[PDB]
């Protein structure tokens, strides 16, 4: 019988907090800014205010453009029905264009609203990236932040513009629907040989499995030295306090070695950032230098080779 | 119009030009590309 | 209208108008070129 | 405001002027170029 | 193996690239190394686990790297890993004798560990002066300095379902044998979280009603019966928990003194605690 | 550090287990070649 | 060698058996009770794995402990058909609940609870799923996955197209969604602890009070730093609980193709249209 | 080769040994259970 | 050749040289396993 | 040209020069080793 | 040249050296393996 | 050169050498043992 | 921070072992050379 | 022993050099014996 510190039972309300006070050059924040007592037992009550400059309202601009333009495109698919788009709803999609344009401009209804939703939604992460890059700079905070975001659009940019550039076609490209988009990762897969036998795809496993792996480490961790009031961070890192050592003490006992309460934050943020370069990067080779994963995994003698159990087929047409 | 340096920070701008001309550059550049009569590195015939 | 600065900020409408109309200028550029009678870099019979 | 007073920004605006107009004047002798290349406007019948 | 991306005979442009992230990876892993070797580094290697029996300096693979300077937005640089943290930690007697004159032994406490500061109760050094927000105000502060704090996220909830948003002053607090050692009188809230950090109670039952203490607030079972479980310790034994300096006001030294006190009772609190299950 | 005579109660020690232990391989590979040799001929074994 | 804080801490008790038998430390490792049961169990495991590479081949990538085949059941199999893997299984099953139990012996010796040790046995129930429960419950231990580096990846490959797609498990959506969620979440907390301890330089170190406003500013909401790690801990479990969840549901649960489980949706009377 | 003692804890080296013991002997065992020849229980003929 | 242990700890390389050596030691007795002529279990001829 | 030493430290600089230089020149080395007319170790004929 | 020492720590330099240069020496043996006229282990004909 | 055993601790390089020449033979053995020409044990003819 | 002379001291170290490491290096490459050139003529090796 | 006097400095070179030379002329004697069982540099036609 002790506290787990899974939900805060006691709970104490201030006034709004309007947030650390902006150089007189940006915007005014919002005024609407609330306490909610559910998302108080998790963690922090307020909600809002939220901060709109030019980066960011441009940002929704170009994103609501691309959720209309998908939206639009979605229900006019199945006939401008609201009851069959919510029946539809998981396998409706905007398409991409069919391989005989290639890259260049299609026409709306045959790829042109993917190559504009593509673009807009494209624009609308760039500048979203810009605006957690400037809150970021504006609170004098570093910029680690927008670049591992930056590291998030290097993979929805490989997937969807600069591997399909490098193939020559937006038909490689992914359609903006939930069950298509899913039928994209295994016609991709299945296309080009099993990507498991992509190394980068491997790679990319390694740290997805390894972020989640941290965090439930280091979440449990904090978590288990809550007590020794460990979820301050900051102040443990610029004054070590026994939350440190003993969180650090846990895992050298455990393990061998340990990170510091600062450092096991870098190996998280690496963690997830390596996740999606690594699969950008293995996105990049595979149709540009690799046609067959399975077939290079067996060039590089990393293919198991099972005994018989079966009569093996013979192609007809071979 | 001069008074727009006195609302606007004169840097701001700058930076905001220059990503737009940057981005509007390479795409129109780009689309050229694309096109099968302005590509001028694929040198296709009109 | 005058008064309208005095119910929006000037300051913030003047930016709000320009970043909102880059996104619908570049839109009904990108709509005109994916379509055969108006994409002038393609250019098809009329 | 920002910190600029009406010289800053009176001697900012001309060369920002300036600054466009050279940008625009080399923008536009590039796309007479471009059109002595190939013209982008076409007819009824196309190219 | 022919078509493009081939280098030779053997090698292919995705092999190539692969064998450019191992390095890379390796020289990250070992960057990320040297980052978790900021603090605690270098090794205290005591005699009796060297042949030559003198301490020394351990600094393993990778070597620890040069000190880190952090800005302090008071004014100050602090160097990492501090200087008078390692210090107290390399000048201090511990009140403890291992079981075993060999390396790895465990050390058996001989005086009262909980508030000589042995294992669980063990305490880190820290600055004795308060922490402060950014603003300026006090970080760490009762309800009756904090004015604008008030107890319950929602006072629609706390007023009618006061169960799941409670307000704990008043209430009593039990030990970990049912002792019941005192009675709620304050809450103290962190002015950068928004989170109740203590509990402060009177020990009127166990000693003085006037007699201010901390409990912290992750040591606290907040029951739905007006009560307060403290697993940690002993109700008699918060008679002990160290007191504040100055009684409206914690430095982060004396966050970990009561936390490193109740954090003590996880093995110290009753006999048989320290102890296997068989 | 250790001093010339703790370093030669090492190296004693250390000596007697070494020619143990080699003396035992040795030992074991010439039982080990004498049962089958490891190194082939140019037609093989 | 220790840590020059690492003392005062490397004290006596806390451990669930063993007691002062094996409370004791090997250069920075913990020893205990359960740590000389999980080296036993390691190393044995280890070493029969090796073995099984000795009679198949030693290419690391090629290395396969293969379960037996689904006509031996439930029963145990000789060792090179199958018998080898079930060896295996029961020695790293016991290794890693050897390993979670001396995680509980260090949390208590430091007077931290027990979420780390429990947040393992998620992953040691996931584990547990693939090469106990589903194989119980369908029958045979041949349905578990074979202990190799490349050939358990076409074990997942062959046993996610057993239900011709498996992106249409919505256990398995679920599932993703939380590993995608929690490596969001890793690197939104990671960044903004480096940004906030790391700022621009020369910027001082920043407060608590930066944080809540970086995240309030940029999508108008900020967990905490008590709540990003409860949510991190919960997004990483869930990730584990619903990883076993839509392996325990597919042949035991689910014989079909995955996207034929969408047919219910499909035939809602609120939307059927039809 | 008694002054080894003096290096290492008795209790050390016995939990080191009996778990190596432990671990060399279920391996040699398994080993011949797995090879026809001297698999006792598996009963097979030279 | 005493002069090695005024250099390195005789006690840690001691433990480093025996658990090596037990790797060593069994990777080659696997070495062997793995091959035709020199497996002993199997018998294979020479 | 030498203020460029004040505004940067040198050993920055150099160590972001010579890592540019390793890996454009392991780059081109590569791209030279893919092409068929620039491949030495395979030995092709022009 | 020894001014490279002032700007460059060289006990750093000379572990980074090794380990390159490490690195570097076996990638370039890895190199002549890959191929079929540099071999010696296979031995083609040159 | 006698001056390496100060800037270094003569410990730490020993151990990195014979880290390195046990990686190294390692790897080096392995590789003789994968090819058909050098595989000892293997004992295949030339 | 670091004198002329420890300068002095690092860079004569550092030139030894870079003509010991250079001249193997040369000598290498010309037995290498003499094995098998490994520059391609008109018509290939 | 990390701040190593030029004496013992000087006496540890000695002995380093006399056993990377003893350990490089075992590996030496090693590859004469290697070369004997089956050289490993190919002719021109190969092996
Ligand atoms: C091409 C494919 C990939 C395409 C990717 C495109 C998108 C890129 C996004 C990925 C970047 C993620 C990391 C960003 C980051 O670390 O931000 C910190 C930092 C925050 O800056 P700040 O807030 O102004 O600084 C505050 C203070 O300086 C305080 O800041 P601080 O102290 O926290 O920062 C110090 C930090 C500084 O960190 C950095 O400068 C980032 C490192 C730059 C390189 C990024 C590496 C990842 C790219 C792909 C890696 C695989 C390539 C392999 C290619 C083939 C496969 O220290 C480090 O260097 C950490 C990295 C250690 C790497 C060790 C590598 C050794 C190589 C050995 C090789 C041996 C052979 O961001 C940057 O410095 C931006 C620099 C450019 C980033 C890349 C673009
Ligand atoms: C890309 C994906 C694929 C690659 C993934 C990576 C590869 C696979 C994963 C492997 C990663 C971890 C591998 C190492 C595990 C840690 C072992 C260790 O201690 O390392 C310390 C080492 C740093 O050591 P240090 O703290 O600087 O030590 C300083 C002195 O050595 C201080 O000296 P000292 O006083 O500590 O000396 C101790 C000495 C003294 O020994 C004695 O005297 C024995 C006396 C007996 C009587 O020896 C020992 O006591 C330890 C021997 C082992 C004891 C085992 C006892 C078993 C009991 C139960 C435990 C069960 C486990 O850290 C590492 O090498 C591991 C971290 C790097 C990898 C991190 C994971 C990256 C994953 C990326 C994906
Ligand atoms: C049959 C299916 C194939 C397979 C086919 C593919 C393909 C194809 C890909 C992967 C990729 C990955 N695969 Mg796979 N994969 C397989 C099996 C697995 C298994 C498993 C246990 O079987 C696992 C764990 C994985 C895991 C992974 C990841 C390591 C990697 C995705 C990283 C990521 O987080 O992207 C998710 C994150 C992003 C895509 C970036 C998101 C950032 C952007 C900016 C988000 C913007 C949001 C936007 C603004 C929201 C509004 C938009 C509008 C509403 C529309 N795969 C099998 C072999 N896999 C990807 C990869 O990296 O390959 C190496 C990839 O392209
Ligand atoms: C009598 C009390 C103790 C005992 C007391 C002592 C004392 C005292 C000493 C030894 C020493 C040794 N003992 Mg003892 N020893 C005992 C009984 C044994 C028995 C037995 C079955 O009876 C065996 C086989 C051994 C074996 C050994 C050797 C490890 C060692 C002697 C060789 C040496 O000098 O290594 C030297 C070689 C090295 C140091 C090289 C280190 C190897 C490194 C680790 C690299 C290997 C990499 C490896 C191949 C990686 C595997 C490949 C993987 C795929 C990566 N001892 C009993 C239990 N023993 C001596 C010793 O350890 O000195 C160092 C020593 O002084
Ligand atoms: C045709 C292939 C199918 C597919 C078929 C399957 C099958 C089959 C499975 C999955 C499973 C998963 N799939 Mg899928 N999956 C596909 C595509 C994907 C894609 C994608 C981008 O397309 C993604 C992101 C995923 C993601 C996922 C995860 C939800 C899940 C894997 C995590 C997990 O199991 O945690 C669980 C974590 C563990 C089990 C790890 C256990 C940890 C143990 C206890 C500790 C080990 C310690 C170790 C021995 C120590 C080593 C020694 C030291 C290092 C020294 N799949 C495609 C469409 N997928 C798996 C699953 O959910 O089952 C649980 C699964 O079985
Ligand atoms: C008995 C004495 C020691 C020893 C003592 C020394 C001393 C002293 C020195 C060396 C140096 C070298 N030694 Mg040594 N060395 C030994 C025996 C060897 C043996 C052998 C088979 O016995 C080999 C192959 C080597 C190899 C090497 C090379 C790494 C280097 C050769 C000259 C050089 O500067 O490279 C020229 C090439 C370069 C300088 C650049 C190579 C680029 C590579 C690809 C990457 C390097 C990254 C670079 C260092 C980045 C610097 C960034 C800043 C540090 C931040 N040594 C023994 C073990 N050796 C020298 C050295 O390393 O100086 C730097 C040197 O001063
Ligand atoms: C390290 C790699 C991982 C990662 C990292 C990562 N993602 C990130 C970040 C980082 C570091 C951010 O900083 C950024 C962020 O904001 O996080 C909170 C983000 C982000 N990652 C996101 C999603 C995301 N990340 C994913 C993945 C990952 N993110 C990886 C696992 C995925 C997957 C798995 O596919 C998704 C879907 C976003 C939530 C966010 C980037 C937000 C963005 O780009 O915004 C602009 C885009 C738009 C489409 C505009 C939307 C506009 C709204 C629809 C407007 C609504 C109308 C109206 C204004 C509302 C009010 C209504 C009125 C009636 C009042
Ligand atoms: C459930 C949420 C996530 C999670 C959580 C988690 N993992 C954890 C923990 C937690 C909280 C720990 O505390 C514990 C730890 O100490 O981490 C450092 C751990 C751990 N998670 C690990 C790995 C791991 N986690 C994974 C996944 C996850 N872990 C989830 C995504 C994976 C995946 C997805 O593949 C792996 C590989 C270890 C680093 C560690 C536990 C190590 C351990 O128990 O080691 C014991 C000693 C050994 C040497 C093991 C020997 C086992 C056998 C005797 C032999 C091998 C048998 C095995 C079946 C071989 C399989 C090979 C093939 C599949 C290639
Ligand atoms: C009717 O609906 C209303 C209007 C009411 C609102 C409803 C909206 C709804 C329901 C929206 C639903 C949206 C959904 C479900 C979207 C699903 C999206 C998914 C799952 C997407 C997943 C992957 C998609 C990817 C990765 C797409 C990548 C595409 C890219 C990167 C495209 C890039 C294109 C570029 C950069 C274009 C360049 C144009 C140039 C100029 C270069 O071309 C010449
Ligand atoms: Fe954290
Ligand atoms: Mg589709």
């Amino acid at each position: 019988a002790e506290y787990q510190n899974i939900f805060t039972r006691v709970q104490v309300r201030g006034p709004t907090d309007p947030g650390v006070e902006l150089p007189a050059a940006d915007w005014p924040r919002t005024k609407g800014a609330t306490h909610s007592w559910l998302l108080g037992k998790i963690g922090d009550a307020q909600v809002g205010p939220i901060y709109l400059g030019t980066t960011g309202v441009m940002s929704i601009l170009f994103g609501i453009v691309s959720i209309v333009i998908i939206g639009m495109n979605m229900l006019a698919s199945v006939d401008w029905s609201p009851l069959e788009f919510i029946r539809q709803f998981f396998w409706v999609a905007l398409e991409p264009p069919p391989p005989e344009y290639g890259l260049s401009l299609p026409p709306l209804n045959d790829g042109g609203w993917w190559l504009i939703a593509g673009f807009t939604l494209t624009l609308s992460v760039l500048l979203w990236f810009a605006r957690t890059y400037n809150r970021a700079r504006a609170l004098g905070l570093g910029t680690h932040v927008a670049w591992a975001f930056a590291a998030a659009i290097f993979l929805f940019l490989a997937i969807g513009f600069i591997w399909p550039v490098l193939m020559g076609s937006w038909a490689k490209s992914v359609p903006f629907g939930i069950f298509p988009h899913l039928d994209w990762t295994t016609a991709f897969s299945l296309r080009y040989g099993n990507l498991y036998y992509n190394p980068f795809h491997m790679l990319s496993i390694v740290f997805l499995f390894g972020s989640a792996l941290l965090f439930a480490m280091h979440g449990a961790t904090i978590l288990a030295a809550g007590r020794y009031n460990a979820e301050r961070e900051i102040e443990q890192i610029t004054d070590r306090g026994t939350a440190a050592e003993r969180s650090a003490l846990f895992w050298r006992w455990t393990m061998g070695f340990n990170a510091t309460m600062e450092s096991i934050h870098r190996w998280g943020y690496w963690f997830a950032i390596l996740c999606v370069i690594t699969g950008g990067i293995g996105i990049l080779l595979t149709g540009t230098v690799v046609e067959n994963w399975y077939l290079w995994g067996v060039h590089h003698g990393i293919a198991p080779e099972y005994p018989e159990f079966f009569t093996p087929a013979v192609d007809p047409a071979a | 119009m001069w008074r727009l340096w006195k609302l606007y920070d004169p840097r701001r701008v700058l930076i905001g030009i220059f990503s737009w001309l940057a981005v509007l550059a390479l795409v129109i550049h780009f689309i050229l590309l694309s096109t099968d009569r302005f590509n001028w590195v694929g040198g296709a015939a009109v | 209208m005058w008064r309208m600065w005095k119910i929006l900020d000037y300051r913030r409408t003047v930016v709000l108008a320009h970043v909102g109309m880059a996104v619908l200028a570049l839109l009904i550029h990108f709509i005109l070129l994916s379509t055969e009678n108006f994409n002038w870099l393609q250019g098809n019979p009329y | 405001l920002t910190g600029l007073s009406d010289e800053e920004a009176k001697e900012f605006h001309s060369i920002f002027m300036q600054s466009f107009l050279i940008f625009t004047a080399v923008a536009v002798v590039a796309h007479f170029l471009a059109w002595a290349w190939r013209p982008w406007i076409p007819g009824a019948e196309g190219y | 193996m022919e078509g493009t991306g081939a280098l030779t005979d053997y090698m292919n442009v995705a092999q190539m690239t692969l064998y450019a992230f191992w390095l890379f990876l390796a020289g990250l892993i070992v960057y990320l190394r040297m980052e978790d070797k900021r603090e605690g580094y270098p090794l205290q290697a005591e005699a009796n686990e060297n042949c030559n029996r003198t301490p020394e300096k351990k600094l393993g693979f990778p070597a620890p790297p040069s000190p880190k300077v952090f800005k302090l937005a008071d004014g100050r640089s602090i160097q990492v890993p501090r200087a008078e943290k390692t210090d107290y930690e390399l000048n201090t007697q511990l009140r403890a004798e291992p079981t075993a004159p060999w390396d790895g032994a465990p050390l058996e406490p001989t005086g009262n560990p909980m508030v000589d500061g042995l294992g669980p109760a063990a305490w880190a050094k820290r600055e004795d002066e308060p922490e402060v927000t950014h603003g300026g105000k006090q970080k760490i502060c009762p309800l009756r300095v904090a004015t604008e704090f008030e107890v319950g996220m929602s006072r629609d909830v706390a007023r009618f379902w006061p169960e799941i948003d409670p307000d704990p002053r008043g209430y009593q607090v039990l030990g970990c044998d049912g002792k019941v050692a005192g009675k709620i009188v304050d809450i103290w809230v962190d002015r950068g979280e928004l989170r109740p950090m203590y509990l402060e109670m009177d020990l009127s039952g166990v000693g003085s009603s006037g007699d201010r203490v901390l409990l912290p607030i992750n040591f606290a079972r907040v029951g739905y019966d007006s009560k307060v479980r403290v697993n940690a310790i002993t109700g008699q034994q918060f008679t002990d928990v160290p007191r504040l300096r100055e009684a409206d006001r914690i430095s982060p030294q004396e966050e970990d003194f009561i936390t490193g006190y109740f954090g003590g009772g996880v093995l110290y609190a009753v006999p048989g605690r320290t102890e296997p299950f068989l | 550090n250790v001093s010339d005579e703790e370093a030669k109660e090492f190296h004693a020690m250390f000596s007697q287990a070494f020619t143990v232990y080699i003396g035992v391989a040795v030992v074991a590979h010439i039982l080990a070649w004498a049962w089958r040799p490891w190194i082939p001929g140019d037609e093989g074994f | 060698a220790m840590l020059d804080f690492e003392k005062k801490y490397r004290v006596r008790g806390g451990t669930l058996l063993g007691g002062d038998l094996f409370d004791f430390w090997i250069g920075p490792f913990y020893v205990g009770i359960f740590g000389v049961l999980t080296a036993i169990f390691a190393v044995l495991g280890t070493v029969l794995i090796i073995y099984g590479a000795s009679q198949d081949t030693f290419n690391l990538w090629q290395i396969s402990i293969a379960p037996p085949d689904l006509s031996y059941g439930l029963a145990l199999a000789p060792m090179m058909e199958g018998g080898l893997w079930q060896i295996i299984t029961v020695c790293a099953l016991g290794a890693f609940i050897t390993w979670a139990l001396r995680q509980a012996e260090i949390s208590k010796k430091l007077g931290m609870g027990y979420h780390v040790p429990v947040a393992f046995a998620v992953a040691i129930l996931a584990y547990a799923t693939l090469v106990v429960f589903r194989p119980l419950l369908m029958g045979a231990w041949g349905h578990g996955f074979p202990y190799g580096i490349l050939s358990h990846l076409d074990w997942v490959s062959n046993v996610g197209y057993q239900y011709l797609h498996f992106h249409y498990n919505p256990a398995h959506m679920l599932a993703v969604t939380f590993f995608f969620t929690t490596t969001l979440a890793l690197a939104l907390h990671g960044g903004l602890i480096l940004s906030v301890t790391n700022p621009k330089k020369g910027e001082p170190v920043k407060t608590a009070e930066h944080e809540n406003t970086f995240f309030r500013d940029v999508i108008g909401y900020s967990i905490g730093s008590l709540g990003i790690h409860r949510l991190g801990l919960f997004l990483a479990l869930n990730a584990g609980f619903w990883s076993a969840v839509c392996i325990i549901i597919s042949g035991p649960f689910w014989t079909r193709g995955w996207p034929e489980w969408w047919n219910w949706w499909l035939n809602v009377p609120i939307w059927s249209w039809g």
